[PDB]
């Protein structure tokens, strides 16, 4: 995994920018593959255009208050995280789509968001992510198409399918610690990888990124 | 920087009914200024040598142009310094300013300790036998902690090194005032002053036409009464054994402070215990400080009237006033039993009244 | 300083920096008002002064008799009471 | 602002559903429009001829309320101590008032005749208004009292000197003496 | 008719009138005074208000509140 | 007594009186 | 492990206050001890009617007077930089809101003259509660802001945005954040 | 979360993936449920309709029958505002409380208006049924409609349709309906136009509910749920109080217009649709 960035800068195109960053993850069969299926929920996803029945500004997920309540205008279109396992390795992250003006802001929140998991999140955060992980995964598995699809995967990715029992039980007993246990073991002080296209005048350093991973203070 | 004099000094809007105990801030800053030009220009002339300080002092009044009227204003005008703050206190004591503009009590309690630095250090260099043993009680005060006053004064006794270090001293805090100053300003203008009525208004009114010409007004009798007090002594605030060389083997016989630090003194005679003395300073600036955030020590929703006017109750400020005047008094007096014994009932109640104001 | 409801603006027009205290104070006239004043090259301006003066003279001292003036009457008591105690002690202390 | 409010429990201070400071009677109404009609029914304090300080009416609250070492001020109104998860319930016989969390978490808005959500609509805090209200509250038509000398009377009408010449002297007198000081 | 600075109100329907006060015997030493009114009639203060005390308190305060300390002082200062 | 009383201040009528005098319409400096 | 010990020792604690928790309302216990309660009410004949019950007599007298010399209600002598308040005149209607604005501007210019209302001015009552229904509102809605969102101490970034980053929402209202700009005209935060 | 009681932490650190961890007390022999449609009423007239299938998660939601066909000169745009107030405060709870926890709790939930239904729905695990059986209901049986939430919803009547400018599929639907059905019924808007925001006050709103919210206009309808626990949590709802008393209300037949209409923007395409009518409908 090679720790780099790759920019595309256009200024004919309007006034958003894309991004996306990432960090290395673990394969399928890890141990801590199902925590990291927890801190991807953790950190959470937000639209500006349509946003459920609570406002941003109030929300319980302290990621999406920070970036909403930016400058009283708050600094983002879009963001979403997200985490891809592969037989031997992964990756972790998220994409983006902010204004030009906004770009700066709208990427080191997120940093600070993920880089909360290794020093300071708490379980009313944790059971938030639980509860909104069990609703999303346990509500796609409704159809046949999405049940034949979810068998096939686990026979190709362990060579067995587990029952909802086992999941369930395993996700139960991850508490705050264990997150951050294994944040502080793959995410902090790590190498990333970064794309991005677009009015990319305010974007930050590779090293202002690779440096926001560890905090200072503390 | 012209933008914002604007900003703060010509469109900042007032309310109407301030009246002149609210321009007393204005002048402390005045005296400040003026304390500064004299300071400098007395610097010029001014030996720091504990052989001859006193003769160089003596040079300027006898043999230089004007060299009379510097020294004699910067020696009077210390006294308006002190004055206009206690004022500019008590005010808003009055008022309890403090209520809604926390930081700047914060950062005026520090302006008044800074002044109380300077003025002593001030009060060393002349080096008459006042200074000296002034010097020698203060520093023998502060003794709790080893090596530390020795280290301070610069030698185990009073020296030349001493009066070298203080001067620089007193050279550099003035400047460290008008730092601080900036900052007070700055937590004031945030706020925005209170009225003499409590109540919040929409009836303001522009500063430069209206509120700075009683500025001026107030201005010309402060630089009146300076002028006066300092070409024809109408009062001896200053005692005159001040006036004798230094020796280190004699006190003087009779000892009064500077007016402005008798109250302190005061204290020193009736409290047993030496800590105890120490520790009632301590004490009553914590209480002071401790007002800054009066409106967590109780639940019930706060007012800025005090409903003082008319009222047969009077208020703690006032009994804190006749306190520290009383004081004053007994500070002046020779140490005998019954000043004591009144001083002790003076104390008792100046020590009451500080903790009292929190209880609302 | 003033209420965020109270300071919100109805013209859009840039706020100029020499005008920064004026606009953060800003209140709403509720219910409006109707206002005059005169030049005050057409006003008499020491007339008016001591035509009201036994009002607000008045005023001002029935204001602080009771809370400055009742206290500081018992100090000087209690002061002219020291004195006495201190001159009887001097003579019983020291005199034969 | 820089400034915090103090919400929270307290011991000394009881919350203002077991104690208030202020005198808890409140008049209600289905509507508050009807506010309107009493503004024009009833009769005011100031409407009629009094001379004598002795002549003022008596407030309606009493002077013994707050207690305690060392308070000089003994009447106030407000407290922002915390209620309960459970408040007490007001009681609307005796004209209590019912506002925020005694609305909420009790059963003081319920009626057996009518439908809960034309119960509910009467609660809002522009339903209710003190008893004494439309005979006390001022509201004043000008900041002069008729008593008092304004402009009218120091006015420098037709026939008057110009003055210009006298504001400008007496000022460049003002900087002359500033001038030779300095 | 009512105590305090009441009026009897009028009524309107739609509005729900809280019960008033009537009002009750002044007692003696409020003649020629701006009036403050007196307890409930029901309550243990109305036992013991005394209006004719109101002239002697400002000696009262100073005397409760400063002569003890002068006494303690006098004795062991 | 009036004066200094929570209970019973007000202005003596001559007080009230000398507010009510007028020199409207009057200068006696203008021929300086 | 250390911090899940002491999570036990927290959490058994907050399960005996839950335990004890009533389902309806009960009355308070006293603010005072039997034995002040006792002491109190053995010297009540003699305080009440020699100290307590002038002082608060006169109380009342001297905020009358004051208050109707210059045409104010009570309720005016809050202040706006109070949360509660500020809310509590954010919910007002506008008859109230106007009279009150025309009050206080009277009690400023008269208390600019120092001159005495005539006595038939001062016939009316200044402690009426016209507040109380707004104030209790205002209470309701910021306690619940608290136990929603303030209950934990959050953690931001430092020094962005115009904020020192512990919790402020308004930009430069502290000194390190002070002089934004150092170029250009500046700018207001309610124009953004 | 004040502290936590079990300090066991993470009990199957280390285990791989494909390596089970189940023991043999968590097994079963499957039964099926039964998944025919199960019907109740209440006494006051609310009918209940549930289903199971055995998942995990359930899907809650009330139907009510006020759609726009039922305005008129004087109320048009108020189910609109209605829509927009859904989960506000209410008689027992506050608006921040109610999304806040359903936040918490892990759910999604919403409403829907359309020509002819108004739809609360809401889905979490089936567990947390009895937490969410009230705050549906709560809507439609005591909104409090305070002044200072009405006045800052605002924005979202006209965002509605800002947002249509840029998707010509659903403007043609619009256009459609308008010019088929002109002035009437099935033709009015689906938003609040300008002239909308006028009657915007509190007893528009009460007066319009008054009309329609009441239990024989609705449906309470369940999936993955337990058909007498739900039946039993709704009867705990209604039982305290009054809920809006029925009303005997007629409905007009459509008058179909037809017409023409034409709408220009830079869009790279023509953009046509014609259509006719389907006499009687469902
Ligand atoms: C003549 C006098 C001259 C005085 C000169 C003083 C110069 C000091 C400068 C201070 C440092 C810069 C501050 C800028 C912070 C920006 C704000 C911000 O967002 O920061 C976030 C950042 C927190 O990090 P984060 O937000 O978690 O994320 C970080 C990123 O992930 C990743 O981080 P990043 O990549 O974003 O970079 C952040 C960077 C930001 O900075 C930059 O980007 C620019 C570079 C900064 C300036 C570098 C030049 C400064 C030169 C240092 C040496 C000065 C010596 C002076 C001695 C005078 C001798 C006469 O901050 C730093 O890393 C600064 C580190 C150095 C400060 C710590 C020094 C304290 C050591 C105390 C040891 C005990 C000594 C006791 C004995 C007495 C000694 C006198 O804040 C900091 O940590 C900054 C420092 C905080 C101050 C700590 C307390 C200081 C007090 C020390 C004790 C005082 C002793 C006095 C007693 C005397 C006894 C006799
Ligand atoms: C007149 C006052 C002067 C004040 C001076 C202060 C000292 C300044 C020292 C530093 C120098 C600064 C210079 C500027 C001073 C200010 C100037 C100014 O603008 O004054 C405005 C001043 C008052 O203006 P305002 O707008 O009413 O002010 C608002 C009020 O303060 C009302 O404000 P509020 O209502 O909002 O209240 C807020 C509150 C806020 O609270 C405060 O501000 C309280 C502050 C209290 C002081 C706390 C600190 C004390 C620290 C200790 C100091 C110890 C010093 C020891 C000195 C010992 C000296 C022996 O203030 C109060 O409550 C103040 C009321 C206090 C009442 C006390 C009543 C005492 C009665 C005593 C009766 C004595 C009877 C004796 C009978 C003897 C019989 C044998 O008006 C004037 O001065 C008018 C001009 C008069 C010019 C007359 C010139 C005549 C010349 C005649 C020559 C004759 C020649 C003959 C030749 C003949 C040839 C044949
Ligand atoms: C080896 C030798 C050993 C010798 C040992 C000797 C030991 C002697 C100890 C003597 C202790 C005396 C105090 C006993 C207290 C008993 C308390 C009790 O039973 O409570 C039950 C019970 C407690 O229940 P509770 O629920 O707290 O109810 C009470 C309320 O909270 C109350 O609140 P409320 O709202 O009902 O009432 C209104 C409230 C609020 O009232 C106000 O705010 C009004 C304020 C008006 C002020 C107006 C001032 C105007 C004039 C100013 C003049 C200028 C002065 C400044 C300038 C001067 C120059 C410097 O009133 C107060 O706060 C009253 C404050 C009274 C303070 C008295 C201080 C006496 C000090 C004696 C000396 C102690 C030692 C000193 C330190 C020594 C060194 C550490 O309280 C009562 O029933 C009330 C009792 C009140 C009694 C007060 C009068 C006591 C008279 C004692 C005479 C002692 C003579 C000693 C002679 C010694 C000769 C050798
Ligand atoms: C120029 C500055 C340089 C730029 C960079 C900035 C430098 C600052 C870095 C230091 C801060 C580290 C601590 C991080 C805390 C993060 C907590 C968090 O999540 O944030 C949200 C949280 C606020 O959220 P919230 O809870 O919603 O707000 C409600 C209220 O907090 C009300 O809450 P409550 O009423 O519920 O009560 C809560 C309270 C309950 O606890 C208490 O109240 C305990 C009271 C017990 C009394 C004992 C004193 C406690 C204070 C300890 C002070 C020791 C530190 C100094 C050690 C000196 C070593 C030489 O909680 C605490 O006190 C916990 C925090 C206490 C930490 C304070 C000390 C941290 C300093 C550590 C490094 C020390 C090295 C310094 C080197 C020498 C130079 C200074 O943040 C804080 O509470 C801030 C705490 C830290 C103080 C602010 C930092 C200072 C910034 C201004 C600079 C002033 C410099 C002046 C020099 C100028 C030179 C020219
Ligand atoms: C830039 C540094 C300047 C230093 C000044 C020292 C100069 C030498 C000594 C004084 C010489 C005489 C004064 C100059 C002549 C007058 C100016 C002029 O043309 O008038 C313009 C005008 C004159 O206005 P006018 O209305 O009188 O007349 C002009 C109109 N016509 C021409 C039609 C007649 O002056 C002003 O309006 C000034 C307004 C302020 C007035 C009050 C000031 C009093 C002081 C306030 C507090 C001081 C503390 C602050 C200082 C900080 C340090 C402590
Ligand atoms: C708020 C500002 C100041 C205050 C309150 C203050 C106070 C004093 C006091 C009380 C004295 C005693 C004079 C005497 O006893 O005769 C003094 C003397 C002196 N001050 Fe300051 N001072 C201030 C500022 C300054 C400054 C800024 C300087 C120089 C830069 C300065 C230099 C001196 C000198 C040289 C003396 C010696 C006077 C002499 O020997 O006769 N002062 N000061
Ligand atoms: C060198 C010392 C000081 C200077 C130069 C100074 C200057 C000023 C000025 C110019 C003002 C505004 C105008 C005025 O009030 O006159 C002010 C207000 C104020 N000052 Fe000071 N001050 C000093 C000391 C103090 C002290 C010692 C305190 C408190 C112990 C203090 C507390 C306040 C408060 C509370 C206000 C505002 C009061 C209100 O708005 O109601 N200041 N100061
Ligand atoms: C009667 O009522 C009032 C009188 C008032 N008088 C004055 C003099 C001011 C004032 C002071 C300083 C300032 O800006 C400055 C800060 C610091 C400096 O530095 C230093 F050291 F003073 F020179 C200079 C300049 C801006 C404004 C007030 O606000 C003010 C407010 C009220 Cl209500
Ligand atoms: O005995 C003293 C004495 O007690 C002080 C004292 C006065 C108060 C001073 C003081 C006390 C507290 C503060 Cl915060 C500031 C100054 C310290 C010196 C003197 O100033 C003095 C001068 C000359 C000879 C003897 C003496």
């Amino acid at each position: 995994f090679c720790g780099s960035e790759l920019l595309h800068r256009n200024d004919d195109m309007g006034p958003t920018a894309h991004v996306a960053v990432g960090f290395e993850g673990v394969p399928w069969k890890s141990p801590d593959a199902v925590t990291f299926m927890l801190m991807q929920a953790i950190v959470g996803s937000y639209r500006k255009h349509d946003e459920g029945i609570v406002p941003g500004k109030v929300s319980a997920n302290a990621t999406v208050r920070n970036v909403c309540n930016k400058m009283t205008v708050g600094c983002a279109d879009m963001f979403s995280a997200f985490n891809t396992c592969y037989s031997d390795t992964g990756l972790f992250g998220f994409y983006a789509q902010c204004d030009e003006v906004a770009l700066e802001h709208c990427v080191m929140e997120i940093m600070f968001g993920i880089t909360s998991l290794s020093y300071a999140v708490t379980d009313e955060e944790v059971e938030r992510a639980k509860a909104q992980l069990k609703t999303q995964l346990l509500g796609h598995l409704d159809s046949t198409t999405a049940v034949a699809e979810d068998i096939g995967r686990q026979m190709l990715a362990y060579g067995r399918r587990m029952p909802l029992a086992e999941f369930l039980k395993r996700l139960e007993v991850i508490d705050a610690e264990e997150v951050k246990r294994v944040a502080w073991k793959y995410l902090h002080d790590a190498e990333v990888a970064v794309a991005g296209l677009g009015p990319l005048f305010g974007m930050p350093q590779l090293i202002n990124l690779r440096r926001a991973t560890f905090w200072l203070r503390y | 920087f012209m933008s914002l004099f604007r900003a703060h000094l010509v469109f900042y809007r007032c309310a109407l009914n301030l009246n002149s105990s609210y321009n007393f801030g204005f002048l402390v800053a005045m005296t400040f200024v003026l304390q500064i030009i004299t300071g400098i220009t007395l610097a010029f002339r001014y030996t720091s040598e504990a052989s001859c300080a006193f003769a160089s002092v003596q040079h300027l009044v006898r043999e230089v142009a004007a060299g009379w009227e510097f020294r004699m204003l910067h020696a009077t005008t210390a006294s308006f310094v002190f004055l206009c703050i206690l004022i500019h206190m008590t005010r808003g004591l009055y008022n309890w300013s403090y209520s809604y503009l926390t930081t700047a009590w914060m950062s005026g309690l520090v302006l008044y300790l800074l002044t109380i630095a300077t003025a002593f250090l001030g009060y060393v260099l002349p080096w008459g036998q006042m200074s000296f043993w002034g010097a020698t009680v203060i520093t023998n005060l502060l003794s709790p902690i080893p090596y530390l006053v020795p280290w301070l004064l610069g030698g185990y006794y009073v020296s030349d090194v001493t009066l070298k270090r203080f001067f620089v001293l007193h050279f550099i805090l003035p400047f460290i005032g008008c730092i601080i100053i900036v900052l007070h300003i700055f937590y004031l203008h945030l706020n925005g002053s209170s009225n003499p009525a409590g109540i919040d208004t929409a009836l303001k009114v522009a500063f430069y036409p209206h509120m700075l010409m009683t500025d001026a007004k107030c201005l010309s009798y402060l630089i009146g009464l300076i002028f006066l007090q300092a070409a024809f002594g109408l009062m001896e605030l200053s005692h005159p054994d001040n006036s004798i060389p230094v020796n280190r083997f004699v006190t003087p016989l009779h000892i009064v402070p500077e007016w402005y630090f008798l109250a302190y003194y005061a204290v020193l005679k009736v409290i047993p215990s030496k800590t105890g003395g120490l520790l009632v300073f301590m004490s009553s600036l914590i209480n002071l400080g401790l007002l800054s955030e009066i409106r967590a020590l109780n639940t019930r929703m706060l007012i800025r009237q005090q409903f003082m006017t008319r009222n047969v109750v009077s208020g703690w400020v006032i009994i804190w006033v006749y306190s520290m005047i009383f004081l004053i008094i007994i500070g002046s007096a020779i140490p005998q039993a019954t000043y004591i014994l009144y001083g002790r009932l003076a104390t008792i109640l100046y020590l009451t009244t500080g903790l009292v104001l929190c209880l609302y | 300083g003033a209420p965020k409801f109270e300071r919100k603006m109805l013209g859009s027009y840039p706020v100029s920096p020499e005008f920064e205290m004026v606009w953060r104070d800003r209140l709403t006239a509720h219910g409006g008002y109707i206002q005059q004043t005169i030049s005050p090259y057409q006003l008499k301006f020491i007339y008016p002064f001591w035509h009201t003066f036994f009002a607000r003279c008045w005023c001002k001292c029935s204001a602080y008799a009771w809370p400055w003036v009742w206290p500081g009457l018992i100090t000087f008591g209690l002061v002219k009471k020291m004195n006495h105690d201190v001159e009887e002690d001097i003579r019983d202390h020291y005199w034969y | 602002s820089v400034h915090s409010h103090n919400i929270r429990p307290d011991k000394h201070e009881l919350p203002a559903s077991e104690v208030p400071l202020y005198y808890n009677r409140f008049d209600q109404a289905d509507h508050p429009s009807l506010w309107q009609l009493e503004e024009e029914q009833q009769r005011k304090h100031l409407d009629q001829e009094v001379t004598d300080v002795s002549q003022l009416v008596e407030p309606v609250s009493s002077p013994h309320q707050t207690e305690g070492w060392f308070k000089r001020l003994r009447y106030w109104h407000y407290k922002e101590t915390a209620e309960p998860t459970f408040p007490r319930t007001p009681d609307l016989s005796k004209g209590e008032l019912a506002a925020g969390a005694t609305v909420t978490r009790t059963s003081v808005w319920h009626d057996p005749n009518e439908p809960a959500i034309v119960s509910v609509s009467r609660f809002a805090p522009d339903n209710f208004r003190a008893v004494g209200f439309a005979e006390n509250v001022p509201n004043p038509e000008s900041t002069n009292s008729d008593s008092h000398p304004d402009f009218r009377e120091y006015r420098l009408g037709p026939g008057s000197v110009d003055r210009r010449p006298f504001v400008y002297f007496m000022s460049a007198s003002y900087f002359f003496i500033t001038a030779s000081m300095m | 008719k009512l105590e305090g600075s009441l009026l009897p109100p009028p009524h309107i329907p739609g509005i729900r009138r809280a019960p008033r006060e009537p009002a009750s015997p002044k007692m003696a030493g409020m003649e020629g005074r701006m009036p403050v009114r007196l307890p409930p009639e029901g309550s243990r203060f109305r036992q013991y208000v005394d209006p004719r005390a109101d002239v002697y308190f400002p000696l009262t305060a100073v005397l409760v509140t400063l002569g003890p300390l002068y006494m303690f002082s006098k004795a062991f200062f | 007594i009036r004066f200094g009383n929570p209970w019973r201040d007000d202005y003596p009528e001559w007080i009230w009186k000398s507010l009510r005098v007028s020199r409207k319409d009057k200068d006696m400096f203008a021929p300086f | 492990q250390f911090h899940r010990e002491i999570g036990k020792l927290f959490a058994s604690y907050s399960n005996k206050i839950t335990a004890n928790s009533p389902v309806q309302y009960v009355p308070s216990p006293p603010t005072k001890g039997k034995v002040r309660r006792a002491l109190s009410s053995a010297l009540m004949p003699v305080w009440f009617k020699f100290f307590r019950g002038p002082l608060d007599r006169w109380n009342l007298a001297v905020m009358a007077k004051y208050l109707r010399d210059h045409g104010l209600m009570y309720d005016d002598l809050y202040s706006d930089k109070e949360p509660v308040f500020a809310r509590a005149l954010e919910l007002l209607p506008p008859d109230i809101q106007a009279a009150r604005f025309r009050r206080l501007m009277r009690g400023t210019y008269l208390n600019h003259l120092r001159l005495y209302l005539p006595v038939h001015e001062q016939n009316y009552d200044p402690f009426i509660p016209y507040m109380a229904p707004y104030v209790e509102e205002a209470k309701f809605q910021l306690q619940e802001e608290e136990e929603l969102l303030g209950y934990h101490m959050w953690e931001g970034v430092w020094y962005s945005g115009g904020v020192t980053g512990f919790g402020d929402k308004e930009p430069g209202e502290h000194f390190l954040v002070a002089l934004p700009n150092l170029y250009g005209a500046g700018g207001s935060p309610m124009q953004a | 979360y004040v502290g936590k009681e079990n300090t066991k932490g993470n009990v199957y650190e280390g285990i791989p993936l494909d390596q089970s961890i189940l023991e043999p007390a968590d097994l079963r022999d499957y039964v099926p449920p039964h998944s025919n449609i199960q019907y109740s009423k209440l006494d006051n007239g609310l009918r209940i309709a549930s289903m199971d299938r055995g998942g995990l998660t359930a899907s809650l939601g009330l139907f009510v029958h006020a759609g726009t066909r039922f305005e008129d000169v004087t109320n048009f745009g108020v189910t609109h505002m209605i829509q927009n107030l859904a989960f506000a405060s209410t008689a027992h709870l506050s608006l921040l409380r109610t999304v806040k926890t359903i936040e918490v709790l892990g759910a999604n939930a919403g409403c829907v208006v359309g020509r002819e239904h108004l739809v609360y729905s809401a889905e979490c695990l089936r567990s947390h049924m009895p937490l969410l059986v009230p705050m549906l209901t709560g809507n439609v049986l005591f909104p409090r409609f305070l002044p200072w939430e009405l006045k800052a919803c605002k924005e979202k009547l006209i965002m509605a349709r800002k947002r249509l400018e840029h998707m010509p599929d659903q403007m043609v639907s619009e256009l459609l309906h308008t010019t088929a059905w002109h002035n009437n019924t099935l033709g009015h808007k689906l938003h609040c136009t300008e002239r909308s925001l006028g009657h915007y006050n509190p007893d528009v709103i009460r007066h319009y509910m008054l009309q329609h919210f009441s239990p024989e206009n609705m449906v309470f309808v369940g999936v993955n749920v337990n058909h007498d626990e739900l039946c039993t949590w709704l009867m705990r709802a209604f039982v305290d109080y009054n809920a809006i008393p029925p009303s005997k209300r007629t409905v007009a037949s459509p008058v179909y217009t037809g017409g023409d209409v034409r709408l220009e923007t830079p869009s790279p395409h023509a953009h046509m649709a014609i259509a006719f009518e389907t006499p009687g409908g469902w």
